[PDB]
């Protein structure tokens, strides 16, 4: 039971690592991903207007 | 891949036809300009031709 306890403290430590230093990275290149579709879909539409 | 070489083609081909219709533009000005000048030289020479002709009768 105890053991319980402590591994449940040690993932808390985990899941506050995750959220505070790799999250913020992985969300930065995904939204750079996103955008970087998103503009290359907006090039196509202004060249096929053009 | 797909729609990004469309996209790049599509850029290109607006760079083209931005040219190309001043190309034509000017190629058919160039045809009418020549056609103008060409119809004032044969009047010119037709003018000139109609003169010679009245000279020689005249004198006749």
């Amino acid at each position: 039971m105890s053991i319980f306890i402590g591994q449940l403290i040690g993932f808390a430590v985990i899941a506050f690592i995750i959220v505070k230093w790799v999250v913020p990275p992985v969300r930065t290149l995904m939204r750079n991903q996103q955008e970087a579709v998103r503009a290359a879909l907006a090039e196509s539409a202004e060249a096929a207007k053009k | 891949e797909a729609m990004l070489a469309k996209t790049a083609a599509d850029n290109r081909k607006s760079a083209e036809q931005v040219a190309a219709a001043q190309a034509d533009y000017e190629k058919e000005m160039a045809e009418a300009r020549a056609q103008a000048s060409a119809l004032r030289d044969e009047a010119r020479a037709a003018g000139r031709s109609v003169v010679d002709e009245k000279r020689a009768q005249a004198s006749g």
